[PDB]
């Protein structure tokens, strides 16, 4: 539970938004890159694992599963690199609905930002603070703190 | 530029 | 307590490392930029506030305190932007020792990374996972979860 | 490059 994340890659404005979702809470972290490569994915997971206790990552496609550089980063950071096959079929839909909602929010803030990457971080902020009632940022802290104790 | 990320 | 962060900027390899420290736990997040500007500091704070519940940030110098772009990001994200005057003199020493320690760790990993930004993220990871016995990553989750409840 | 961020 507490240490499982899923990667997700969506496109906007001719760029790529790479997202990591903490599966149990719905909390997300994201970045904008010009295209998804193993090197960028690897650096993104190194950032993620310095910030949260990442035990397992379900990678988003077979190219990032195979990538030697993603495997190296996962080894460095002590992450179990796994596939991201939707064994539970509801998963495809949950990710898709998330990407749809994130793009909606990005459109709502896009004119307040010069750069797309600022709009995507505004969307990350709104997504993680929204109460559903606890927010996803509350739920991930609660979950991890419960694990620690 | 009167943007949050560039107020010029 | 739970929501107070301090900015810190240090130099290495001709580049700037911008660090945010959660004062109560010692947990850090950092990035490498070519030079410290209000725009880069503003974007860094917007990332930080989407990930943790940032109530106050003690800015690292009077340029980022004055910056209209930092003020705009702090308004957007709901952060109280404060000075970072060491009213407690022990603060200068704690920040300085932290920068020395982070640079020591960067040096120890630097040859495992092509880019400085990777070495800095490896140092962030080692700093936040070190047990002092709880680590700073454990302490910040503990503190925030206690606040939520 | 046999680096963690670039294994080429
Ligand atoms: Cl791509
Ligand atoms: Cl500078």
């Amino acid at each position: 539970s507490p240490g499982i994340w899923q990667l997700d890659c969506t496109h906007l404005e001719g760029k790529v938004i790479l997202v990591a979702v903490h599966v149990a809470s719905g909390y997300i972290e994201a970045e904008v890159i010009p295209a998804e490569t193993g090197q960028e994915t690897a650096y993104f997971l190194l950032k993620l694992a310095g910030r949260w206790p990442v035990k397992t990552v379900h990678t988003d496609n077979g190219s990032n599963f195979t990538s030697t550089t993603v495997k190296a980063a996962c080894w460095w950071a002590g992450i179990k690199q796994e596939d991201g096959i939707p064994y539970n079929p509801q998963s495809q839909g949950v990710i898709e609905s998330m990407n749809k909602e994130l793009k909606k929010i990005i459109g709502q803030v896009r004119d307040q930002a010069e750069h797309l990457k600022t709009a995507v971080q505004m969307a990350v902020f709104i997504h993680n603070h929204k109460r559903k009632g606890y927010s996803a940022g509350e739920r991930i802290v609660d979950i991890i703190a419960t694990d620690i104790q | 530029a009167l943007k949050i990320d560039n107020m010029d």
